[PDB]
């Protein structure tokens, strides 16, 4: 099916507690495979997935140089943005960067991404053309002009259409037994009386991968979006995810409710009901 | 502005009294990234709790998974204690095997 | 593989 690779950079200043910390993590779909933390005793790129361990010393050294240099550059960037917003040197701030490539089911590039935020708010983003920028405010425009003068977009594009796609395909092959394996959700419905005239019906989805899933409740065939409590998909810790959807129903009307599950691991959407 | 963390406390595998499992505390949707998370057993802090590497969602909010091995019983109570700049006091979420 | 360093100076924000 479709796949993506993403790197997530977080640079956080902390006046009075040393220089800004830089953390980078890499993912292929919902599987993390690498990490770098400038606060580590001996900062170095480390593997976080079995299939990346086979990469040679050159790979790890290359990664580490990139992250070490980025660590320093983001410290300058944090100083620069503090100034762009006329902020004091007393506060802590964060710059985040999220970038990567999306591939279609045939392995071809669908599109690239390169977005950045400051203190959790969108700051500047590379447009889908991988050639122009969208700045959120007059501060981001300074960065935009600096990046346009340095022809930065061209560098991002070269990477997104080149090495990003090439290495993602390599990872997909080396870790095909997991990365290209969709584990369907194990589903069931639980019943929990709340009072004499109401009961909670909870639809469970466990052990699925990837995280993308659609879990909904229907009453007489009509979606109960407004009356459904849907928790955020959560990691189990074994690579899989979990999720549940619940609805409070009138006692005795349980059979009018159906839970529907959609997941890549499922050839056809599933329909479940409470089974006393 | 800042965003307060969403908190979920749950087990990796279906809870079976007397059987080893993993207790998880998933904090997400928060900003900034600094956050303190403790896993509790009968009110006491569990030592050696591990956590995932800092990452974030499309809306830039952060998420982290804290976890530790644990053996569910009928009496023992488990919970997650979270503190964040957006919280005036630590937030306690008890583990409910049905949630 | 993350974005490699450019030939010149990595451009800060």
């Amino acid at each position: 099916g479709s796949h993506s690779m993403r790197y997530f950079y977080t640079a956080m200043s902390r006046p009075g507690r040393g220089e800004p910390r830089f953390i980078a993590v890499g993912y292929v779909d919902d599987t993390q495979f690498v990490r770098f933390d400038s606060d580590a005793a001996s900062p170095r790129t480390e593997p976080r997935a079995p299939w990346i361990e086979q990469e040679g010393p050159e790979y790890w050294d290359r990664n580490t140089q990139i992250f070490k240099t980025n660590t320093q550059t983001y410290r300058e960037s944090l100083r620069n943005l503090r100034g762009y917003y006329n902020q004091s040197e007393a506060g802590s701030h964060i710059i985040q960067r999220m970038y990567g490539c999306d591939l279609g089911p045939d392995g071809r590039l669908l599109r690239g991404h390169d977005q950045s935020a400051y203190d959790g708010k969108d700051y500047i983003a590379l447009n889908e053309d991988l050639s122009s920028w969208t700045a959120a405010d007059t501060a981001a425009q300074i960065t935009q002009r600096k990046w346009e003068a340095a022809r930065v977009a061209e560098q991002r594009r070269a990477y997104l259409e080149g090495l990003c796609v090439e290495w993602l395909r390599r990872y997909l092959e080396n870790g095909k037994e997991t990365l290209q394996r969709a584990d369907p959700p194990k589903t069931h419905v639980t019943h929990h009386p709340v009072s004499d005239h109401e009961a909670t019906l909870r639809c469970w989805a466990l052990g699925f991968y990837p995280a993308e899933i659609t879990l909904t409740w229907q009453r007489d065939g009509e979606d109960q979006t407004q009356d459904t409590e849907l928790v955020e998909t959560r990691p189990a810790g074994d690579r899989t995810f979990q999720k549940w959807a619940a609805v409070v129903v009138p006692s005795g009307e349980e059979q009018r409710y159906t839970c529907h599950v959609q997941h890549e691991g499922l050839p056809k959407p599933l329909t479940l009901r409470w089974e006393p | 502005i800042q965003r307060t963390p969403k908190i979920q406390v749950y087990s990796r595998h279906p809870a079976e009294n007397g059987k080893s499992n993993f207790l998880n505390c998933y904090v997400s949707g928060f900003h900034p990234s600094d956050i303190e998370v403790d896993l509790l057993k009968n009110g006491e802090r569990i030592e050696k709790v591990e956590h995932s590497d800092l990452s974030f969602s499309k809306d830039w909010s952060f998420y982290l998974l804290y976890y530790t091995e644990f053996t569910p019983t009928e009496k023992d109570e488990y919970a997650c204690r979270v503190n964040h700049v957006t919280l005036s006091q630590p937030k306690i979420v008890k583990w409910d095997r049905d949630m | 593989l993350p974005e490699p360093l450019p030939q010149g100076q990595l451009t800060a924000y």
